[PDB]
């Protein structure tokens, strides 16, 4: 099954470039979205877009024709660039946490200090993190090292899932000092997707990467799906972040109907 | 030339907007011998009191010097973080200078209601206060409070009718799902620090939906 | 007795009334009834001035058709150029609730005005550098609701203090007050030749003030509720009011009498601002409904509508050269309708 | 009460006597009018580029 799944993949990225463009347009054109908060929006979506063109048409292809990739020096720069644009995602999901926990836990000190001349700042130390965790007939299969494996994974996705499971196990006690007007399932429920979804996705392959580091009988077609989910949770991303804030939904509706 | 000088104008207007959103602005309103003065004093036209707790920046605007049609300028404070409200206790046993057998605190209770049930202050949270506390205390021992209201059961008592006072005034937000309204019986601009703390932090537990 | 007062006056009243219609011949809509009609009417926005934090309130472009005023809740009065869209001038005020501008005719002088009851007026040319607040005309008893230069030392205001008053930016002392009207004063206009100016309250009426004499001329009723607005049509013979009833009206001074009533179903929302063509022949009404309705002044057929605005349209202004139509609204953008 | 009442009546007693005209010779002195600035309205009979100086003219 090749252009079934060939045109499954254009699916996924149509939908990708489409959402993170209508997020990133919506962010800009709009009065109402003038918050400093939204810089990281736009960052993550153009991630997202970033990894949703660059990425994805080759390492479908890899997995497609079965065989040598097309080039052998466009490799081993774009297999540290498929890499290193996803731990941008998985890092602007630990910045976008920071930023909605102390805009929470600390308001007045934090509400000062919220200002583009930080956000910048921090936008531009995840564009740094993510790339210094990037860069350290036959096919190119990730580097997959005894001593790159392990910092990679515990460094991509174990300090990013172990800093935004720690900072919104708070905004539900947060947000039950605060409500007391019989809102139990809005803040318990939108807060178990945000996290839902980002392990959903994620984990299921870090977790055999890693575990590769023992030898233990992965199924090589099992993991092969694994791979796959990162991309699928890129695009949706953006719907995640944005469906539920009345601004962002008003822009949705003023621009695409 | 004009490019330049233009540019450092638009650089200018854009470091004033930012030093200026990191106020906290609170419209003060009451009525005429609602006591808004005393409030002021322990924490024409336009009167701009600005102070400062627990290094914050407050704003509080009274416009009760403004003796004209209220409807036509409440316009311009839709996006006051919060809206002071101040009541006289010692009210409910005075009548309408001008008007007859209009007691003063149900034209007070007519104009919070107005403030409330208003399309431009759909979620601008109210801050009640119910000054005068202990001149009401000690007023009520001869005259029942019944006299302003003649729904009322449980004879004269303190413990019970600053309660119930405080229920009817509550009992006027229709918009119970959407504004909160907080009650301080005038440390007060304490309690206006920790009920603006509130709605900044509620304010940004809902710019993601959680609440 | 006081009753004798009463029912004499309203015997007065009543015959007002039948001797006005003493007065009428046929309806405006009927002697019109072969004017050719003028069609659809498209403007689209040439700039969009851009530099508001907050509301806009008013605005008043200046005798030169180029350079034009604009107020908002930011604090910040600033004036711009719209063939380039520079901010000339943004000058930053005392108090920042503002709720009308007035340009001077000679473009040397700026004032403003708002709830503070104040209507402070500014020099332009300091001669050494930025500007400095030249005056500050105290005495309204009440949030000063519009405000037009008579020429570069008179000034008339008006308040929601129910009076209007003539003041002298020379000394800050009243020279005249208009007292005498019910309601507010929710805005005025002056005539042609600055003797004569109408002033409409939030009494669902207007009158016809004069200004050497002091003295009201006519009074015109027949609103149902507020008036947002007025103006004049350019001969200064007729004067179309715009309500809170979602309808204008056109109304005439010497007939002393209502022509025509400009209103239709699928409207509902109240007028906040009106402006007539330099030929007086476009109503152009500046609605709530985030729009700003183009009418035909003589025979009510809507010939237009100019909807770009995110938030209601509450300043509109037809330059004097008679080749724009400069719009701004509660989203903090002033658009120019050319 | 009484005063005001009076300069109440005065007023409108001023303002009642004074003379009008037909409704017929407004609407012509209107309409009249408005024929008469037909060219120079640049709104009523859009202009060419030529005199736009927002879209293409002397801006300087
Ligand atoms: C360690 C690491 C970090 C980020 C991304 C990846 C790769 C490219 C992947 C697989 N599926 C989605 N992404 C790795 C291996």
């Amino acid at each position: 099954v090749t252009l079934t799944l060939v045109c499954l993949a254009g699916l996924l990225m149509l939908l990708t470039v489409f959402g993170n463009v209508l997020v990133i347009i919506a962010v800009f054109t709009s009065r109402a979205l003038k918050a400093p908060q939204n810089l990281f929006l736009v960052s993550l979506a153009s991630a997202d877009i970033l990894v949703a063109t660059l990425v994805i048409p080759f390492s479908l292809a890899n997995e497609v024709m079965g065989y040598w990739y097309f080039g052998k020096a466009w490799c081993e720069i774009y297999l540290a660039l498929d890499v290193l644009f996803c731990t941008s995602s998985i890092v602007h999901l630990c910045a976008i946490s920071l930023d909605r926990y102390w805009s929470i836990t600390q308001a007045i000190e934090y509400n000062l200090k919220r200002t583009p001349r930080r956000i910048k700042a921090i936008i531009i130390t995840v564009w740094v993190i993510s790339a210094v965790i990037s860069f350290p007939e036959p096919r190119c299969e990730i580097n997959d090292q005894k001593w790159y494996v392990i910092s990679s994974c515990i460094g991509s996705f174990f300090a990013p899932c172990l800093i935004m499971i720690l900072v919104y196990v708070r905004i539900y006690q947060i947000a039950k000092r605060r409500t007391r007007q019989n809102r139990e399932k809005r803040f318990t429920f939108v807060l178990a997707v945000v996290i839902g979804v980002f392990v959903v996705c994620w984990f299921p392959f870090f977790f055999t990467y890693t575990l590769t580091a023992v030898g233990c009988s992965v199924p090589r077609t099992l993991f092969k799906f694994f791979f796959w989910f990162g991309y699928c949770n890129s695009s949706l991303n953006p719907v995640i972040y944005t469906i539920f804030n009345h601004d962002f939904r008003r822009a949705f509706k003023k621009i695409l109907c | 030339a004009a490019v330049e000088r233009s540019k450092m104008i638009d650089r200018n207007l854009r470091e004033d907007g930012e030093k200026a959103a990191r106020e906290v602005k609170l419209l003060l309103l009451g009525a005429g011998e609602s006591g808004k003065s005393t409030i002021v004093k322990q924490m024409t036209g336009i009167v701009e009191t600005h102070f400062t707790f627990k290094d914050l920046h407050f704003k509080m605007f009274d416009v009760g010097a403004q003796r004209s049609e209220r409807k036509k300028w409440i316009h311009c404070f839709e996006g006051v973080t919060a809206i002071i409200f101040c009541v006289a206790l010692s009210d409910y046993d005075l009548v309408l200078a001008e008007d007859e057998e209009m007691n003063r605190m149900h034209e007070s209770m007519k104009l919070f209601d107005s403030i409330c049930n208003n399309k431009w202050f759909t979620d601008t949270s109210i801050i009640l206060f119910l000054n005068k506390k202990d001149l009401f205390e000690e007023k009520i021992k001869k005259s029942p409070l019944t006299i302003c209201y003649p729904e009322y059961a449980g004879s004269n008592t303190y413990e019970e009718a600053a309660a119930y006072i405080q229920c009817q005034f509550e009992d006027l937000n229709k918009r119970k799902d959407t504004k909160e309204i907080y009650t301080h019986f005038t440390k007060n601009v304490q309690f206006v620090f920790d009920a603006v703390t509130d709605v900044i932090i509620k304010n940004n537990l809902k710019d993601c939906g959680l609440f | 007795e006081l009753d004798q007062l009463r029912q004499e006056a309203e015997q007065l009243k009543n015959q007002i009334r039948d001797a006005r219609k003493a007065c009428a011949d046929a309806t405006l809509s009927q002697i019109t009834n072969n004017i050719d009609p003028v069609g659809r009417i498209q403007m689209r926005t040439r700039r969009t001035l851009r530099g508001h934090l907050a509301k806009i309130y008013a605005m008043h472009w200046g005798t030169d058709s180029r350079l034009l005023v604009s107020a908002s809740q930011d604090g910040k009065l600033i004036i711009w150029d719209s063939y380039t869209t520079n901010k000339v001038h943004a000058i930053p005020l005392r108090s920042s609730w503002v709720m009308t501008c007035a340009y001077a005719p000679s473009g040397n002088y700026v004032a403003c005005g708002g709830l503070d009851n104040i209507c402070s007026i500014y020099n332009l040319k300091t001669r050494e550098g930025n500007v400095r607040v030249s005056r500050e005309l105290a005495g309204h008893t009440g949030y000063l609701s519009c405000c037009r230069f008579l020429d570069d030392n008179q000034i008339v205001t008006s308040s929601g203090d129910t009076t209007c008053a003539l003041w002298d930016i020379e000394t800050g002392q009243q020279t005249t007050t208009f007292t005498g009207h019910t309601g507010d004063v929710m805005s005025l206009s002056l005539a042609p030749d600055t003797r004569l100016f109408v002033s409409g309250a939030c009494d669902a009426s207007a009158k016809l003030w004069d200004v050497r004499e002091g003295m009201c001329r006519q009074t015109f009723t027949g609103h149902e509720s507020d008036i947002n607005a007025i103006c004049f049509f350019p001969n200064g013979n007729a004067f179309a009011t715009g309500s809170d009833d979602a309808t204008c009206r056109l109304f005439d001074l010497r007939a002393d009498q209502e022509l025509m009533t400009y209103s239709h179903d699928n409207i509902i929302c109240g007028i906040t601002s009106v402006s007539f063509s330099k030929s007086g022949r476009l109503l152009l009404a500046g609605y709530d409904d985030f729009n700003c309705n183009v009418w035909d002044a003589l025979k009510a057929d809507r010939a237009g509508v100019l909807a770009g605005h995110d938030n209601r349209v509450s300043c509109l202004g037809v330059t004097d050269d008679g080749m724009a139509v400069a719009t701004g609204s509660w989203d903090s953008f002033l658009k120019i309708w050319n | 009460s009484i005063a005001q009442a009076r300069k109440l009546v005065e007023q409108l007693k001023m303002e009642a006597n004074i003379d009008r005209i037909k409704v017929s010779k407004a609407a012509a002195d209107l309409m009249a009018y408005c024929e008469a600035h037909a060219k120079e309205d640049p709104l009523l009979t859009p202009v060419p580029a030529s005199e736009n100086p927002f879209r293409e003219k002397k801006f300087f």
